[PDB]
DNA sequence: GGAGGTCAAAAGCGCAAAAAAGC
RNA sequence: GGCUUUUUUG
DNA sequence: GCTTTTGACCTCC
């Protein structure tokens, strides 16, 4: 079954993978993220109610007053999208917000009112999104393209010892916030723990630590284990168990009960320790030499003389022991410190410590953040307070929290924005832990340490700073308390917010100028991901870890498809089915696989979960049963791709298409190429021209449908019916009787954009698909739009191509193209440029635009009406004169056509302020748009009063009045009628009155418009009126042109040839390109090849069909060979029958068919040869796919079958005309004296400092100091050199460059002086 | 300067002196009435800060910012850095008479000679062209023949022609990384708006034709058009500064076509008989009656050089092929014939080409070069030589032979599961598996791809050497070599982790056929680090190359000869194993420090003091000399220069 | 007492193009 | 005509 | 951020 657009043409597609998960809605990514922003959340969650739960309320400081949010809603735009764009002004929203002002008596007990007050408060205008994820911002279409960052939170990094001479392996731990300060935990070559905070001067960690409040012996504690040992007889015992025991060399003897179990001398043995722990022994003598290498772990003075006996980390000797042993301390509590296990890593960074009472710790912290400053206690306290625990000025966030959780293996993953000493402590332990071997580094190139944010983060980000400094200045406007003179108003001021917002969204490092010259350029443009912006690399600070590809990338970012050359690798773009997680992390779709059995539920993945399952591959070849048919399948579990038995897989992959992009998914047969050429090609298809008129690729993907559809270029049915009235501008759709609303149903329209310039100067076009009186269904399309046919994405043309070398015309990428293709106008395309006239108000008189110029001839005036502005549809030139701008000394300052640019005048625009008389020309224009907007509106007043006046009729009918009488009378005069029957008459004037209803409310709309029309448009100050003027220039194919295949096979145009020396078959049919075959197998992109014999195929089934078409073949033989072409190939998913379609059906499809049946071929599941020789049998083509050619100029048969077929083409915009130019004398800059440059200035080009290089390498010096000297910039011989000239004398005259006088002022523009010497 | 409106533009120089001005004002007008010392220290303290900020910005610390949050040009700015005035404005500068386009290739050209569209040959000899009006007298006064030139008329293409028939303009292609970047040539005017090149150059230039520009100047004065016709021609750019190697190797199309003119098939129409001479061998071969290649006997006749500079005749019967003689009409005088007998490779062909330079001095090598093109490319075309998809013949033991891999893992990872092998163990041992299979399936593709059968004249089969498309392809040097003949039939091969570590499973298909999804996603692997590696290569590679000519610009000779005696020992380079290079090219073009001594004692055979080439080298290969000692510019004494022999025999 | 070790600051990091905006 | 910001090609 | 280099302060012998 189909609906009734694709029945217009079937595409027959190969592949034998059945699909489970349908392609999403491709902007997915960017829409659904911007609905976070503006809708309302009771959670307080998202968005704006967010932002505003996090400033409000706001107490004064002596907290009688205080202002509180209660609700907000956005206003409905002033204009709509269309509007903006003509008018360019920003298509935005206002916001409305009630405060509550709240005021406490200070003479009564905390929380008395006394009084409140409601007001709803401008706060300024909100940028909106449009219906296709684009902003409009002043007449552009601006993008925001989604950011790629380091994930908040904590990570562990080791720098291989790259830095030390060693080779050392040095190990950090790094915290890194949301919002705030960072952290940074180092170890040194010295082996010493030390902390450092926002990259500033390494300071030693214990530092922090006893900044919280904790003394050496708590330090101790917390980062060591204890050793006791006891007092016995002239000996200190100690109590020892095997698992201590680890990496010890038995000094003496180790024994107990005096039995020996461990020798004396040697290493410990793991079989003593087996003895041992058999024994189960806990005390145990030792020696006094043991003791010498031992740290006491705490404190011991006497309690006699009340002197410190020894402190603890502090080495302990034979005479402390004797003190200790004489003031009755038996306990003896020491440090475990196993250099293997247990290092003293702590303990050596204690003994380096500057102080230890906390004080001049926190003056040391205070030093470091600000230098040379008073170290004033409470002013440190507040610092460390505000640095590291204030809620405003350090957030965590929640993601950021629940990866600080994730990562030191708690459970909670809730918690608050500020750190706590534990998480410190904790994080202190795991570095700790990864120095001694235990535990493992992060990776920071993994796709779980990295999140993806959308717009909605950034704008959110952007008002809460607003709303910050708004809080501010109304914090301090509240410190001078009034009684309740204000309103709750007059204090929120919103120019800062507005600017902020409107900043962001205007200039910024992201917001980006929309490339929209086809919608797979905008498509693929809105589904970009960037690591570049605010908090990210820059475009040289990225090494050569983050540009490389990494496993986790399957799925969610397109690893073939990325920009080329300075940025590679930090612009990759999203994958086709990958969407973003709830925390922001990226996602894919996965099957659940049970008991060997796939079903069809459907699991979203994220990147670490992937790495705990195993998961299957997508072209694994399955049963009817879920049942994978081998008991060995190839899957892959972690970054590893290995062989799994059947029981031990749990997903298996949704498609095949899944990998890739859009825009690498275009490309058919991509399993046969070379992922260079691969890159290279989706690159260029992203740049195709739109061409006059669009043809379908007779091999694609089959997505063409949903890339066309989901990009909003092509009109699509709102409401299903059937379609009144088709016009090459407007459609007319009559909704059916089902999906009407219950009152005014109605009907709809659809207004189509006619040669707009796009933001590139290509033309947007919409042309009508469907005819009149057809039905159509909802989702349909009914007008294509630029390179669109029928709904199908169509970029360039399909051309004749053979590949042989010709004469060297297409020597090493160069392309042959015979005349036939320029004379069928298949590739000239439409350029449209724009230029601009502005009126100010100067000194010596103000800008005004008339007829009136001086000192021209009445040519320059023919093509000018009297009110100064060209008329309609003029074919001006170069140097001609458009708009008449004079300003008195007059002065000739009229805006003039750029040299070396034609063209064709299609519009006219003209803007004006308000209040300022408007000029004959602006009356046609406005009277003729007001004329056409009431066309328009008076359509719908016919239609609409012709239905209600039907209804009336109804109405009368059943009142009694007879339909002839009703017939004959006039429109107008059924109201006045009068009615036996009460309710019927009471109908008749209520439909009357609503018939006043509908025309009073037509009126007002009529009375706004015109009010609109008439309203002044906003224009920048000291501006009075601003003039604009379209020009349309038809572009044709002509040597020098940039053409390009799909696989990456560019080229340039070498020579238009005329069509009767172009090699020709039997049939006499020349070939209209000829490429180049030596470029494949180096190039390797065997693809090319491949689509060639599938296309050469898919015409042969074409000109079949036209051969009975030609003789009018009864249809039930052609209804015969079309389910023939369907059914061919081996498993195909797709099954065709064609005994329900009618026969006009049957007929429509097949004249449709005449120009040959697309093949569409999935990227991963394509079709093999077998099919395409078995598809080639089908029609009378031999089955190699290499017929024989004559040569054009000779007739001679070539002596090697060459290969002929049908490859799709794309032209590249670079033109020539846009590139070639020259320059013999014109302009000059006005510093320096050197020429300018650039084509649009007619500047000449730069001799530059390696051609200065190359030019000394040769003993070539008159021509180098000619370059230097008289054609650059010496002015005083450059003139005497145009003179020469003209004479005829070729001669020079040396002079001294001017640039250089400059320089040496400037050097004595300082204290140097420098000076020529004598002759 | 003024902009649109009553708005004017003023740059940072104005606004950092309108506030040191200001503040000295300031200043001077608080010091006449004696404030108190605590004001007038930070007065003078802040007037400090601003004369600093004039005179370098951001040096002491936080710079001054204007609105667009940047800090402000200074003098210090305005002097250092590519910005700044010397690196952009006085080492390179932008000039007239210039121009832009899209290269396009040309094959009906000379060598000595490109194309150039009307308009920019009209646009950049305007000047000249004003001249030759006044001159003819169509027009007297200068406005007068600026009117007739934008009108095009039918003289001023008529004058046009005439005054550029020998008016040498300059090519170069931004970066000009050698000195072969900037070449003259003569222009010939053609249709179109794109500049027309000659292939053989292309080479030189590293310029390939998918949209790559170039631009034109054009010399002045007759010192620059003599310097430029005597100097930068491309007739005079054939051997490389770097090595002697030649610079006009024909390549890729023109190399095809040579391959396929000569070599024979085992049988072909019009095959063994006997022909004239190679002017009626030309003959049968375009009336059809024999075939391009078949071996026939023809009489030919070769000059040699052997006497004292004159050539001496000689003829005789030689079993060649019919494309053989064709190809030798073009070949001059003194080559002899067993130059021209063989396959003829890209390697021979630039051998060949070699030899005529070593004889025949210079202007018949030039036309030989162009000749040679010219047939290429003819017969090249008239060949049609295509490739298809059948071409990529799949070798049948292939797929068996992966089955026999697949058993020996099925073994080796058993062993782990016994714990009998460790990790290293068993990698080291799949990977020397995968990689004998590897070379197994190759060696079986190009043996099977390599030999066809034929029948011959007696109805027998035989093996000759294949013409599949690919392999001649390949076999030629045309394009391409046989890892990527491997690429396509046979297995890929193994690939790496983006770390270095090989992975142990590899990509058993190839590109004639499918690549399952995770193949072609490790595939990509190696490729990301590829281009990243080429696209930031080009940043550092270029800026060390600065770095070489300002430490090296000083150098020029001076004087014929410094007098001294003292230099380096040469010897060949050994590491143990072949000589990684012999003692022939390091002191090939040099001077002798000392005189070259034979083993037997006390005999001169090289007097000191004279430069050796190649009638000295070969002596010494067959006296069999170790080692020479040579002088070297390093030690070279005369000062502010370097001395004539000292550096040697000059390479161009 | 000083010669050695270790930490802190400045200076650089292709070239051509084009296209736009904005200041 | 200077600077800033990107994008793209080589 | 890389890397180098150079200067300046600490300090171990
Ligand atoms: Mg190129
Ligand atoms: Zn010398």
């Amino acid at each position: 079954v189909y609906s009734y657009t694709e029945k217009k043409r079937i595409r027959k597609d190969f592949g034998k993978r059945p699909q489970v998960l349908d392609v999403p809605y491709l902007l997915s990514i960017q829409l659904d993220s911007f609905q976070k922003f503006i809708e309302q959340d009771p959670e307080g969650q998202y968005g704006l109610e967010a932002a505003f739960r996090s400033v409000f309320p706001i107490q004064s400081y002596s907290g009688n007053s205080e202002l509180q949010y209660v609700s907000y809603r956005l206003g409905e735009p002033v204009f709509d999208v269309q509007e903006c764009q003509i008018r360019g002004v920003t298509y935005s929203a206002p916001l409305r917000v009630k405060l509550r002002l709240v005021i406490y008596e200070r003479e009564a007990p905390e929380g008395t009112v006394k009084d409140i007050k409601e007001q709803e408060v401008y706060m300024g205008e909100i940028p909106l999104m449009t219906d296709n994820g684009t902003f409009v911002i002043n007449g552009t279409e601006r993008v925001i393209v989604s950011q790629l960052h380091r994930s908040p939170g904590v990570f562990f990094d080791s720098d291989k010892g790259k830095t030390h001479s060693s080779g050392k392996v040095l190990y950090n731990a790094r915290i890194i916030p949301y919002r705030g300060s960072w952290l940074d935990f180092e170890f040194d070559p010295k082996d010493n723990l030390f902390v450092r905070i926002d990259r500033r001067r390494k300071l030693p960690a214990t530092i922090i630590l006893r900044a919280l409040n904790y003394t050496t012996e708590q330090i101790l504690d917390l980062f060591f284990e204890k050793v006791i040992f006891e007092i016995r007889d002239n000996k200190l015992q100690m109590e020892l168990v095997p698992e201590r025991l680890r990496g010890e060399t038995a000094s003496f003897d180790i024994e107990a009960n005096g039995k020996v179990y461990v020798e004396k001398g040697r290493r410990i043995t793991a079989r003593h320790i087996r003895q041992l722990e058999k024994d189960d022994v806990k005390l145990i003598e030792v020696p006094v030499e043991y003791i010498a290498g031992k740290v006491v772990a705490k404190d011991y003075i006497d309690e006699s003389t009340g002197e410190l006996i020894c402190a603890a980390n502090m080495e302990l000797s034979l005479d402390l022991l004797a003190k200790l042993s004489q003031s009755g301390h038996k306990r003896i509590e020491t440090l475990f410190t196993n250099d293997l296990d247990h290092g003293p890593y702590i303990s050596e960074t204690l003994r380096v410590d500057p102080t230890n009472d906390r004080l001049s710790a926190l003056v040391e912290i205070y030093r470091m953040m600000r230098p040379g400053e008073p170290p004033t206690r409470e002013a440190a306290e507040s610092l460390f307070e505000n640095l590291f625990f204030s809620e405003d000025r350090y957030d965590l966030s929640a993601v950021g929290r629940m990866k600080f959780n994730r990562s030191l293996l708690r459970e909670e993953i809730e918690g608050s924005g500020i750190l706590s000493k534990d998480d410190i402590i904790d994080v202190m332990k795991k570095l700790i832990d990864i120095r001694n071997g235990k535990g493992e580094v992060d990776d920071i190139d993994h796709l779980g340490n990295r999140r993806i944010r959308s717009v909605g983060e950034m704008a959110e980000n952007q008002f809460r700073v607003g709303l910050v400094r708004v809080e501010r200045a109304v914090k301090e406007r509240l410190s001078l308390g009034d009684l309740d003179t204000l309103m709750p108003q007059d204090m929120i001021n919103a120019k800062p917010i507005s600017a902020a917002v409107k900043e962001f969204f205007g200039s910024s490092q992201l917001s980006q100028f929309m490339d929209q010259n086809n919608p797979l350029s905008e498509i693929t443009h809105k589904r970009r991901i960037s690591a570049l912006g605010p908090g990210g690399l820059t475009r040289e600070r990225a090494g050569f870890e983050v540009r490389d590809v990494h496993p986790t990338h399957y799925g969610r970012v397109c690893p073939i498809e990325t920009p080329e050359g300075p940025n590679i690798g930090l612009i990759n773009s999203l994958s086709v089915y990958a969407q973003t997680n709830e925390y922001g992390f990226l996602e894919t779709p996965y099957r659940k696989v049970t008991d060997g059995v796939v079903t069809d539920e459907i699991h979203y993945l994220s990147a670490i979960e992937e790495g705990n399952y195993v998961i299957a591959q997508a072209n694994s070849n399955l049963d009817e049963e879920g049942h994978f048919v081998e008991d060995l399948v190839t899957c892959r579990s972690k970054g590893e791709s290995s062989l799994f038995s059947r029981d031990q897989v749990d997903y298996m992959d949704v498609s095949t298409q899944q990998v890739v992009s859009v825009g690498a998914s275009l490309i058919p047969f991509l399993e046969h190429d070379d992922a260079n050429r691969a890159l290279m090609g989706a690159n260029m298809q992203r740049q195709a021209v739109p061409t006059l008129r669009a043809d379908k690729p007779l091999v694609g993907t089959g997505m063409e449908r949903a890339v066309a559809v989901d990009s909003g270029v092509t009109a699509v049915a709102k409401r299903g019916g059937v379609v009144q009235y088709v016009d090459a501008s407007r459609i007319v759709i009559k909704v059916n009787e089902d999906e009407m609303y219950p009152g005014e149903a109605g009907i709809d329209i659809y207004n189509l954009t006619k040669y707009t310039r796009s933001n590139q100067n290509t033309c947007i076009n919409q042309m009508p698909c469907v005819s009149l009186g057809e039905p159509v269904e909802r989702g349909d399309v009914l007008a294509d739009g630029p390179s669109t046919d029928l709904g199908e994405l169509a970029l360039g043309q399909n051309m004749r191509v053979a590949f042989m070398p010709w004469n060297g015309y297409n020597f090493e990428d160069s392309i042959l193209v015979s005349e036939r293709v320029v004379q069928e106008d298949r590739f000239t395309t439409i350029h449209i440029q724009e230029l601009a006239c502005v009126s100010r108000d100067t000194k010596l008189g103000p800008e005004e635009i008339t007829a009136d110029i001086p000192n021209v001839g009445e040519a320059a005036l023919s093509k000018l009406d009297e009110s100064g502005i060209v008329y309609i549809g003029a074919e001006v030139t170069g140097g001609d004169i458009l708009v008449g701008k004079v300003t008195p000394k007059v002065k000739d300052s009229s805006l003039r056509v750029p040299n070396g640019v034609s063209g064709t005048v299609i519009d006219v625009q003209v803007f004006t302020r308000d209040g300022v008389e408007k000029d004959k020309r602006a009356l046609e224009i406005e009277e003729m748009q007001l004329k056409q907007a009431k066309k328009d509106l008076s359509e719908e007043l016919q239609i609409l009063e012709a239905g209600l006046f039907s209804r009336i009729r109804a109405v009368l009918v059943a009142g009694g009045v007879e339909a002839e009488k009703l017939d004959k009378l006039p429109r107008d005069r059924w109201l006045e009628l009068g009615l036996t029957d009460e309710e019927k008459q009471n109908q008749l004037e209520q439909l009357a009155e609503q018939y006043d209803e509908l025309k009073h409310e037509f009126e007002k709309k009529l009375e706004a418009k015109r009010r609109k029309i008439t309203q002044g448009d906003d224009l920048a100050p000291g501006v009075l009126k601003i003039v604009k003027v379209y020009l349309a220039v038809k572009r044709r194919i002509q040597p020098g042109d940039k053409m390009a295949g799909r696989h990456g096979n560019k080229g340039v145009i070498s020579k238009i040839n005329p069509i009767e020396d172009m090699p020709y078959d039997e049939n006499g049919t020349p070939v209209d390109i000829v490429l180049n075959p030596l470029g494949v197998p180096s190039r390797m992109n065997i693809g090319q090849i491949l689509e060639t014999h599938l296309g050469m195929a898919a015409k042969g089934i074409g000109d079949k069909i036209n051969a009975m078409l030609k003789q009018q073949q009864e249809v039930a033989k052609l209804r015969e060979f079309i389910q023939r072409a369907y059914d061919l190939g081996a498993d195909v998913r797709q099954k065709v029958d064609l005994s329900t379609f009618s026969d006009e059906e049957v007929m429509r499809l097949a004249e449709n068919l005449r120009k040959g049946m697309p093949i569409a071929t999935p990227v991963f599941d394509g079709a093999k040869e077998a099919e395409i020789k078995e598809l080639l049998k089908l029609g009378d083509l031999p089955t190699s796919g290499q017929i024989r050619l004559y040569d054009g100029r000779t007739g001679e048969q070539f002596e090697r079958p060459v290969t002929v077929g049908y490859m799709y083409m794309l032209k590249l915009n670079h033109l020539v005309d846009d590139k070639m130019h020259a320059r013999s004398t014109g302009s000059y800059s006005l510093v320096t004296q050197q020429p300018l440059g650039g084509k649009a200035q007619f500047g000449g080009q730069r001799f530059g400092e390696m051609e200065v290089w190359a030019l000394e390498a040769y003993g070539a010096a008159y021509t180098l100091q000619e370059m230097l000297t008289v054609k650059s910039d010496d002015v005083n011989g450059r003139t005497k050199m145009y003179k020469n000239i003209v004479d005829g004398n070729h001669q020079m005259e040396p002079g001294m460059p001017e640039s250089f006088n400059v320089l040496l002022k400037e050097i004595r523009s300082l204290g140097i002086n420098i000076e020529l010497e004598d002759e | 300067v003024p902009l649109d409106g009553g708005r004017f533009a003023t740059s940072d120089l104005n606004d950092l002196y309108r506030r040191v001005i200001n503040r000295n004002n300031r200043l001077k007008r608080l010091l006449d009435l004696a404030a108190p010392d605590i004001i007038v220290r930070n007065e003078k303290r802040m007037l400090q800060e601003a004369v600093d900020a004039l005179l370098d910005n951001g040096r002491r610390g936080r710079a001054i910012t204007g609105s667009n949050k940047r800090p402000l040009k200074s003098l210090a700015d305005m002097i250092k850095g590519k910005q700044g005035r010397f690196r952009q404005n006085l080492l390179g500068k932008r000039v007239d008479y210039s121009g832009r386009s899209v290269i396009t290739v040309g094959p009906y050209l000379r060598l000595h000679q490109c194309g150039l569209p009307k308009k920019m040959a009209l646009e950049l000899f305007k000047p000249f062209i004003y001249g030759k009006l006044e001159l003819r007298g169509l027009a007297t006064t200068i406005k007068a023949a600026k009117k007739m030139v934008e009108r095009e008329e039918a003289v001023v293409w008529d004058i046009l022609d005439e005054v550029i028939r020998e008016h040498p303009v300059l090519l170069n292609r931004a970066p000009t990384l050698h000195r072969l970047g900037i070449q003259a040539f003569e222009p010939v005017l053609i249709e179109g708006k794109a500049i027309q090149l000659h292939p053989l150059v292309c080479a030189a230039y590293n310029a390939d034709f998918d949209g790559d520009q170039m631009a034109v100047h054009v010399p002045l004065t007759l010192e620059a058009q003599l310097e430029a016709r005597a100097l930068m021609m491309s007739t005079n750019n054939i051997l490389s500064p770097a090595n002697g190697e030649p610079i006009i190797v024909p390549s890729q199309d023109v190399v095809l076509g040579l391959y396929y003119m000569t070599r024979d098939c085992v049988n072909a129409k019009g095959e063994g008989m006997v022909l004239t001479g190679p002017k009626e061998a030309e003959r049968l071969y375009r009336s059809g009656l024999a075939s391009l290649h078949a071996r026939v006997k023809v009489r030919i006749t070769e000059y040699e050089k052997d006497a004292n500079g004159e050539l001496v005749a000689k003829t005789s019967l030689k079993d060649t092929t019919v494309g053989r003689a064709i190809l030798w009409m073009i070949v001059p005088k003194g080559l002899p014939y067993s130059i021209v007998n063989q396959a003829l490779g890209k390697k021979a062909i630039s051998k060949m080409l070699n030899t005529c330079y070593r004889i025949l001095g210079l202007k018949p090598t030039v036309i030989f070069a162009d000749q040679i093109m010219y047939t290429g490319f003819a017969y090249a075309a008239r060949s049609g030589a295509s490739v298809g998809i059948d071409d990529m013949v799949i070798p049948e033991k292939k797929h068996e032979i992966i089955s026999e891999a697949e058993a020996e893992v099925a073994e080796i990872q058993e062993q782990f599961q016994s714990g009998l092998v460790t990790a290293g163990e068993r990698y080291n041992k799949v990977i020397d598996i995968w990689a004998a299979a590897n070379d197994r399936v190759s060696k079986a593709m190009m043996d099977n791809l390599q030999t066809e059968t034929v029948i011959n004249r007696d109805g027998q089969e035989e093996k000759q050497v294949s013409f599949n498309s690919i392999y001649m392809m390949a076999d030629s040097g045309a394009r391409g070599s046989a890892a990527q003949i491997r690429q396509l039939a046979g297995m890929r091969g193994l690939m790496a982790k983006p770390d270095g570590s090989i992975i142990e499973t590899p990509i058993t298909a190839n590109f004639r056929e499918g690549l399952n999804v995770l193949q072609y996603f490790i595939s990509t692997h190696g490729a990301r680090k590829g281009l990243a590696d080429t696209a930031l290569k080009t940043a550092n590679s270029g800026y060390l190359t600065r770095r070489l000519v300002d430490v090296a610009q000083d150098l020029v000779v001076t004087e014929d000869d410094c007098g001294t005696h003292e230099g380096i020992m040469m010897t060949p380079v050994i590491e143990g194993g072949d000589v990684k290079e012999p003692l022939r090219d390091r002191v090939l073009g040099r001077v002798t420090a000392e005189d070259v001594l034979k083993p037997g004692t006390a005999d001169i055979l090289v007097p000191r003091n004279t430069l050796l080439h190649e009638q000295w080298c070969d002596l010494l290969e067959e006296n069999s000399v170790d080692a020479v000692k040579v002088r070297s510019v390093v030690s070279c004494d005369t000062d502010f220069g370097v001395c004539a022999h000292c550096y040697g025999r000059d390479l161009a």
